């Protein structure tokens, strides 16, 4: 399994199972929380952390299952 | 410039 990262500088689905035992979603807001909704910012970890205050993060091991809304197909 | 929830373009506005 592989996952995305929006927060490091491009994106893109490396595996990550030194540590990290799947990947994981997060979404929070950008300089100023735009009317477009949060951002995309997956990648890897070793459990869905973060969960007290506001961050969404998520979670996914498949091959990469990060996928979020970027390339609105149709 | 970002990989938001709709858009993965680096679009600024």
């Amino acid at each position: 399994i592989v996952c995305h990262t929006t927060a490091t500088s491009p994106i893109s689905a490396v595996t990550c199972p030194p540590g990290e035992n799947l990947c994981y979603r997060k979404m929070w807001c950008d300089a100023f929380c735009s009317s477009r909704g949060k951002v995309v910012e997956l990648g890897c970890a070793a459990t869905c952390p973060s969960k007290k205050p506001y961050e969404e993060v998520t979670c996914c091991s498949t091959d990469k299952c990060n996928p979020h809304p970027k390339q609105r197909p149709g | 410039m970002r990989y938001y929830e709709s858009s993965l373009k680096s679009y600024p506005d």
